[PDB]
């Protein structure tokens, strides 16, 4: 019939996850003479009309 | 349109307000109007609530709630709560 | 050495106001010291003009010694509400609202 | 994009891609348009961490254009420089010393605006119907006789 | 469980007359109908919206129960 | 409320809020667990995951026996790199709610995404 | 409708403040999003005017931000106030 | 096995998914794609509408959460554990890490029991 | 029939066609549409583009409401039976 949840769901299974190490500088140079970042300070308003 | 009954509280079964805020909106609701009825002194009530929302939620929520009423308005995400508690409908959205 | 309890603390000697960082490109040291005298500027003159607060906040970071990053001027815009994108130099950017004020507060440095 | 039939004839109900949490709709007030806009369509993507760093990689398209901005500083300071030290005697002006010589009065001008805003305040009002009467009439034909007599 | 409060005599028990001369059924329950009965019978309020104004303005109102005995005790 | 109980019927969901309760749960085990803001070496690589495994058993602690707690850790050094993760998941619409928090110190970022699902 | 938005104040040449106004209509149609409108003006001015430009829109704002000499131009359109400076 | 989760399936989904966005796989290939903060927000969009997607055609009753993270070209110390309560004979859990030139993204998939 | 009514606009400031306007939209609106939940949007939509955004007005037959509305920018009437409030925050 119906839908039910008799039978035990008590199994945890966990798999690890990784990267491959390499040289920290990887032929790159750290951050930038001027850093350009954009700041929103405003919230975004949704409009829901309840009668 | 399809309203659904949670914490005892009937609103819109398709919450616009968060999860965790919407429930403590709808229980301090129900706990003011156990203590101040609707029909007598109602304008205190919803004065209360509007108060109680700045407290615990970001400034400026806007509460609006009548027997009978239409209103549309625009609100921020996550930050529209409408529920029906007996014959009264409570609408508040936070600007 | 302090009322109630001897030697004070390393913690307990520094309180921060409450604040809420959108985005924080900066020195931890240095954002620290921005939030508490944008806190103190705020409470000096509740209720003024924002143009009135961001004048004295850029002259007190210009002002102290060794907070300098170089390139270009020192300059913070302190608005309730703005949506803007501006070039900054590298590390020189802090952004921060104050919970009590309510008002969001960018400082950084455009060469 | 798929449809789970439930056991026993229960009413019908599926799955789908587009994530509930996110708001069923974002509108963004238009200045061109002068009106509210509505989009019923929404990314509705979850990111947990958003991070974004100023790392480039060696020969970038972004990398030049760094390049330039610091090549056009250092132009305008080395001009700098060499005037004053051609200008002066044995000039041994600093290089830092240079370039906040160069900022000038009437070179930089600072300015500060800000936006008029109205104090926000907070007003409670209600509002409660005329008073209704509960009205009791009996008519009858002597009574209305007894009227039009 | 009182605490201590004295209160008037007079009106309490004006409310236990009326209320036991319409209850007197024993029934244990109160209707809508019943609270009219009383002013009904002695002709107290002209009609039913008075009673029902200030009985409306508690809180609210329903069928038959026992809380109707409120309609005295503010009457 | 005959549809109330019908609705019961279809689904019995159990929708016990989960949005912020189990985002206030994940949010107060991080700090402790997260010790020292400085310490980021090879060694406390190995140590992330124990910290994953606490986290699990506290979600099924704070009323989600019901549901199925699917949580992921990520432990990353941030130096200025830019990395965004986005987790997109298919659930009966409304049957199902997901708690993220994300928490970033001066030299280590720490985020948790937990998501539950409703099965019987 | 909307009409040229009135700069309250400027330091700009009278060529180059038309090229303001131009740009500013085109961006607010183009894009809804305040933060998108003060993006889409940066870029615009950058092959025209070099690498350093600023653009802020905010409906409330006031602060003072330094500015090369005939580089700062601010103009409010219509319930909305637009704020560019360059270095 | 025809409604049995398999490790082996959902690995093909994923791989359908880096493949689409911008894999032509080894040789006869030449592909190469720097990390851009604009390029980023829409990778993560694309890569998970095809993940999901690849999923769902082959997809048999099980309710699917997916989850993408892109490293910015390594350069750091980064370590994701992947723990689901569900029952084991029900359903497995597969988290695999991929190595795209410049940007390293890691995706995980779940299977919740319907 | 609107005996008493709370009015907060600015006065001989060129602002005075928002309390004129507010009067005469609510009275054309509120008739032809005929509906609670419309003679809000309506209402909204024309004072929006008059006046700007961040417009939120409700209109009930009987409803009780507490709100934060920017100074000047309040007004609260009745037009015939019905009663519409509308301000402006944010």
């Amino acid at each position: 019939k119906e839908f039910n949840n008799p039978i035990n769901f008590q199994d945890t299974e966990t798999r690890y996850g990784g990267i491959q190490n390499q040289v920290v500088n990887i032929n790159q140079y750290v951050q930038r003479n001027p850093n350009f970042i954009d700041l929103d300070n405003i919230a975004e308003l949704s409009e829901h009309s309840v009668n | 349109q399809q309203y659904k009954t949670f914490m005892g509280a009937r609103v819109l079964w398709p919450p616009e307000c968060a999860d965790d805020i919407l429930e403590g909106a709808i229980r301090e609701t129900q706990d003011a109007l156990k203590k101040f009825e609707i029909a007598r002194e109602g304008q205190k009530i919803a004065e209360h609530l509007k108060k109680y929302m700045d407290d615990h939620f970001d400034p400026y929520w806007h509460v609006f709630f009548g027997k009978n009423f239409g209103c549309q308005a625009v609100h921020n995400k996550n930050r529209f709560i409408y529920f029906y508690i007996e014959k009264t409908a409570f609408l508040m959205y936070q600007t | 050495m302090s009322d109630s309890d001897s030697d004070e603390g390393r913690v307990v000697e520094e309180p921060l106001p409450p604040h809420i960082i959108r985005f924080n490109d900066m020195a931890q040291h240095l954002l620290k010291k921005v939030i508490r005298q944008a806190d103190v500027l705020i409470k000096e003159n509740p209720q003024g003009l924002e143009k009135d607060i961001a004048l004295n906040l850029v002259k007190f970071v210009k002002s102290q010694p060794e907070f300098k990053i170089g390139d270009g001027e020192w300059q913070c815009i302190i608005g309730k509400n703005f949506g803007c994108s501006l070039t900054f130099d590298a590390n020189v950017l802090a952004f921060f609202d104050l919970l009590p004020s309510r008002k969001s507060i960018l400082l950084f440095k455009s060469g | 994009l798929t449809a789970q039939e439930l056991n026993e004839d229960m009413p019908s109900k599926m799955l789908e891609p587009k994530n509930p949490q996110a708001p069923k709709n974002i509108t963004v007030y238009d200045y061109y348009t002068r009106k509210f806009k509505t989009d019923e369509l929404v990314d509705q993507m979850i990111v947990h961490f958003s991070m974004d760093g100023d790392y480039i990689w060696k020969e970038s398209n972004e990398y030049k254009t760094q390049e330039e901005i610091r090549d056009t500083k250092k132009a305008l300071i080395k001009e700098a420089m060499r005037k004053q030290e051609s200008e002066e005697p044995g000039a041994n002006h600093d290089e830092e010393a240079i370039k906040q010589t160069l900022r000038n009065k009437f070179n930089y001008n600072t300015r500060e605006c800000q936006t008029i805003n109205p104090s926000i305040r907070e007003r409670g009002v209600s509002t409660e119907p005329p008073p209704s009467d509960t009205i009791c009439g009996n008519i009858t034909q002597w009574e209305i006789f007894d009227a039009y007599y | 469980m009182a605490s201590e409060v004295m209160n008037l005599s007079e009106e309490d028990i004006q409310f236990c007359q009326k209320a036991f001369s319409d209850y007197d059924e024993d029934g244990l329950g109160a209707i809508k109908v019943s609270d009219l009965k009383l002013a009904l019978e002695n002709i107290g309020c002209s009609l039913s919206e008075n009673d029902l104004f200030k009985m409306i303005s508690e809180v609210d109102e329903k069928n038959t129960g026992l809380i109707k005995f409120s309609d005295f005790l503010n009457i | 409320r005959k549809r109330e109980a019908s609705l019961i019927t279809l689904n019995y969901i159990k929708n016990r809020f989960y949005p912020s309760k189990i985002q206030k749960i994940i949010k107060e085990l991080f700090e402790d667990r997260l010790k020292g803001v400085e310490y980021d070496p090879n060694n406390a690589n190995q140590l992330s995951e124990r910290l994953v495994l606490e986290l699990r058993e506290k979600i099924k602690r704070g009323k989600v026996p019901r549901y199925k707690i699917g949580v992921q850790v990520v432990f990353g050094e941030i130096k200025g790199q830019g990395l965004r993760i986005a987790s997109k998941c298919l659930w009966d619409v409304q049957n199902d709610n997901y708690a993220s928090y994300t928490y970033t110190s001066e030299k280590v970022y720490c985020t948790g995404i937990v998501f539950g699902c409703y099965f019987e | 409708m909307n009409h040229e938005p009135e700069v309250k104040a400027t330091d700009m040449e009278e060529d180059m403040i038309k090229r303001v106004k131009e740009i500013a209509i085109n961006a607010v149609k183009e894009y809804k999003q305040e933060k998108q409108i003060a993006h889409y003006i940066k870029y615009e001015f950058d092959k025209i005017d070099g690498y350093g430009w600023n653009c802020i829109v905010g409906r409330n704002f006031g602060s003072h931000i330094i500015h090369q000499t005939k580089k700062y131009i601010f103009f409010k359109i219509n319930e909305l106030c637009l704020l560019l400076w360059k270095a | 096995t025809d409604k049995e989760y398999i490790s082996e399936e959902v690995q093909k989904a994923i791989d359908d998914s880096v493949k689409q966005v911008f894999g032509i796989k080894d040789d006869s290939s030449q592909v190469t794609i720097t990390y851009n903060k604009d390029k980023v927000n829409l990778w993560t969009q694309q890569i998970i509408d095809y993940t999901i997607r690849g999923l769902n055609k082959l997809g048999k009753h099980f309710k699917y959460c997916v989850t993408a993270i892109l490293q910015q070209t390594n350069h750091a110390g980064i370590s994701v554990q992947i723990t689901a309560y569900q029952d084991t004979a029900t359903d497995g859990s597969l988290i695999q890490c991929y190595e795209i030139n410049d940007i390293y993204a890691i995706v995980s998939v779940f299977a919740m029991a319907v | 029939h609107a005996n008493e009514q709370i009015i907060d606009m600015p006065e001989n400031s060129e602002m005075k066609s928002m309390k004129n306007d507010a009067f005469s939209q609510a009275k054309f609106a509120v008739e032809n549409y005929k509906f609670e939940n419309k003679i809000s949007s309506h209402i909204k939509k024309f004072f929006d583009e008059k006046y700007g955004p961040n417009w939120h007005c409700v209109v009930g037959k009987h409803f009780n409401a507490y709100v934060s509305y920017d100074s000047k920018n309040f007004i609260f009437f009745y037009e015939g039976q019905l009663a519409i409030l509308l301000y402006r925050k944010g």
